[PDB]
């Protein structure tokens, strides 16, 4: 009936790094402080230093990370309507406009996010901007 | 996890593409459904999904006296769901618009043998009408062109008898027209319907009264999502 | 001088008039208003079978027909008022339409693809993608039929009261 | 032992009762099936045994120069099993009678847009007309009442709109309506129909042509012995 | 972006354009000419079961239909030009075809009563027995369609091409 338990053994439940064949080796380089090996480094998304020029209005433009994030921050000039899990699902859409941005989004609260989607929000210019994530 | 769509003149975006095809009879295209971002894939089959077609071309005469009759139309005319009567069809056969008086002209009468028609009103020298029959008789296929305009091929290449689109009560269960063969779009590429028959093709005429379309081509089908 | 005892699945039709719905006239190409809007009833729900016909006698302010390139769209709405592309039932045109008979002839009953089943406070919305050269909505002089109950035809739209974890798994319709 | 009969107008015996509503709108007792000593039970049942009702009003005018068009009756004129012309329907949306010529009138033309209907014969100034067009919107049910003129509960109260009783061929199966619930009269007591309406009911108006009985109320039910 | 493939058993129905039938207008007492001479395709053979449905459209010259009192036969043929007497599916008249709903609705829709199988050389040939008073026959005019490639009502026609054992079976007659 231990077995049960041994099954239910935590290393193998909510580990936070994901451990795939996990060398020592680079279980210790990640945690260095000396120069950058391949581990010692974070990984994340954004687009800068530019903005984006967009210019599609009503079909959605879908944009990729190579993550799970958990945390979104957004500058932006004008309009847009933004989402997650769009259209072609019954997904649902948040809109944002100046006056709000900075936006932000993600405590440490359960996001997990892999795809956004854009569109021009009417009622304003030509007027897109910048997106920004972390883990 | 798929659901019945239709696929039309308009339809679900605006990428879509109506266009003419010569005079010379040379098979053309006609209508381009490019398929958007919205969606993932389309799935048209014939022998399952029905499809309809009013296509509709144009003609232009001068009246004078004795111009009751409208001549030879150049288009072969058939009796709407088999019955002729002018009332009673599921829908018109054929409309003319007198342009220098701007009026409708309803009809009395037809010819089915030798394609010609007879009206209320007799309009004037000098005075210009023009006529939008159905389309008659042609030849017409479907084919598929990827994102990069060029073909990949065809979707059962035999050509279908243009005049069946009228044949039947369209609407009625059991009754729908069909095709053959099936497809499946991608993303951006696009399905191209093509045509040749004696004579062209017309849309948007302004002058036309019943509706701001003269013609359609209508598809359902089925949708991923 | 008994009455006798009933069921819950009530079978009924749908049309503009009742309780429950919102008839607006409409412009010439504004698609994304709502021409119909049905609500859910507050506390019943609706199940609509798939194979389910409709019969829609849509007309202008002068009497007549719409342009037959018109496009009638039937979509699911979440709790609020917005679309959501999926959970569509139907989009057709009505030049393929007949009215004089649109609830008698089964043969002239054109009808639904999906089933259908809506709770509480959900909404149901009906669409109208247009040209630019028509003269609009006038439901006034407009209407909609959808089943019927009398009959054995077609198929009658159940409603019934809440029935128990039959109810809790409805309520899954969630996201 | 078990038998088919019919409740109707008249019924098995003159103990049956008909009367009218009001003009403001309220459910009133419209017609009542009483039970004679004849019989010892009675039953009917919905989704089984089916029923008719033609109900039909009154409107009058006086007459003058020009008035071939005759106004908005108050009503939505409906059409009849969703047909248009007098002629081909199972019964007339609309009578007329000239009671100064005393005589039946015939329609010419109609126009359920604007609920208004045009005649044949332009009557004189001062001439009198009545009208008998169906009844229009309004709801309908049932009651039952014992010996004791008492209330006792009504039938899969749903009420029915008037309309889809004039929306349906009554007549062909299939498309007859059957009403919902059950009902077991007993000896001396009573079951009512009941209706409210923007309109006033009528029956046995002596100027009518067609009959003594503008409208009609039938029921297929079941009798023992 | 792909279109799916097919099966051989090419389920469509039949019509006078189709190149592989000639047409021939007849006159009013000529039995055994081949209104529809129905040659083999050249590189498929046909198919057709009991219960096919039929939709003579046979009309005039002015649109006006046939007598009813012709007769309508359908008959396989030799390769030379020649029926065979046996290899008959159909056989009886014009009255019993209601034009505007002929091809319509099921109960106004005659149907065959034998197998058939037509090959790339064969023939087969519709022949029309009428009396002199008619006005003859157009084409021009008129068509058929012989099943229903577009209801669930009737059936359909199966083109195929060459599949060896099925086809070794089939020139087996």
């Amino acid at each position: 009936e231990r077995l049960g338990r041994l099954v239910d053994v935590l290393e193998t439940k909510e580990f936070g790094d994901t451990t795939v064949e996990r060398s020592v080796t680079q279980n210790i380089d990640r945690t260095r402080t000396d120069s950058p090996n391949n581990e010692n480094q974070p990984i994340y998304f954004s687009t800068g230093p530019e903005a984006i020029a967009v210019e599609n209005t009503e079909e959605w433009e879908r944009l990729d990370f190579g993550i799970v994030a958990e945390t979104v921050n957004i500058r932006t000039t004008d309009d847009i309507d933004i989402a997650f899990a769009d259209p072609n699902k019954n997904g649902p859409v948040i809109r944002v406009r100046e006056g709000e941005s900075p936006f932000t989004i993600g405590g440490d609260a359960g996001i997990e996010s892999a795809f956004i989607w854009l569109r021009q929000a009417e009622t304003a210019s030509n007027t897109p901007g910048i997106q920004i994530i972390a883990f | 996890y798929t659901i019945s769509h239709t696929g039309g003149t308009l339809g679900s975006s605006k990428v879509t593409t109506a266009a003419n095809q010569t005079s010379p009879q040379r098979e053309t295209a006609i209508i381009g459904f490019e398929c958007p971002r919205k969606f993932a894939e389309i799935e048209y089959v014939g022998q399952r999904d029905s499809t309809r077609f009013i296509p509709r071309t144009t003609e232009s005469i001068t009246g004078t006296a004795g111009d009751d009759t409208v001549v030879s139309l150049t288009a072969n005319i058939q009796p709407v769901a088999g019955e002729t009567a002018i009332e009673d069809q599921d829908y018109p056969v054929a409309v003319a618009y007198n342009v220098t008086q701007g009026v409708q002209v309803d009809i009395d009468a037809v010819d089915y043998a030798a394609d010609e028609v007879t009206l209320a009103d007799n309009p004037a020298d000098g005075d210009t009408v023009k006529v939008w029959p159905i389309m008659g008789d042609g030849d017409v296929q479907f084919r598929l062109v990827n994102q990069f305009g060029q073909e990949e091929g065809r979707v059962y290449p035999w050509a279908t008898p243009l005049y069946r689109w009228h044949d039947f009560p369209q609407l009625k269960r059991g009754r729908e027209i069909n095709l053959h063969g099936s497809v499946t779009w991608e993303e951006n590429e696009t399905v191209e319907v093509l045509l040749d028959a004696p004579q062209a093709i017309t849309w948007e005429d302004s002058d036309y009264p019943e509706g701001q379309y003269v013609s359609t081509f209508e598809q359902d089908v089925e949708i991923t999502l | 001088g008994n009455i006798g005892n009933l069921s819950a699945e009530k079978q009924i039709s749908v049309y503009d008039g009742q309780p429950f719905v919102d008839e607006q006239d409409v412009p010439a190409d504004d698609p994304n208003t709502p021409a119909l809007t049905i609500e859910g009833p507050d506390g019943y729900v609706i199940a609509v079978d798939a194979g389910t016909p409709i019969a829609p006698e849509f007309r202008d302010s002068n009497g007549n027909k719409l342009d037959p390139s018109t496009r009638v769209i039937v979509q699911k709405c979440d709790r609020q008022g917005n679309p959501l592309g999926d959970g569509i039932v139907f989009n057709d045109t009505l030049g393929r339409f007949d009215y004089e008979q649109m609830r008698t002839d089964p043969d002239f009953m054109r009808k639904t693809a999906k089933s259908l089943m809506i709770d509480e406070r959900e909404i149901v919305k009906v669409f109208v993608d247009i040209p630019a050269g028509a003269n609009g909505y006038d439901a006034d002089k407009s209407r909609l039929t959808l089943g019927d109950d009398t009959s054995d035809f077609g198929k009658a739209v159940e409603i019934v009261d809440h029935d128990e974890l039959s109810d809790a798994e409805t309520r899954a319709v969630k996201a």
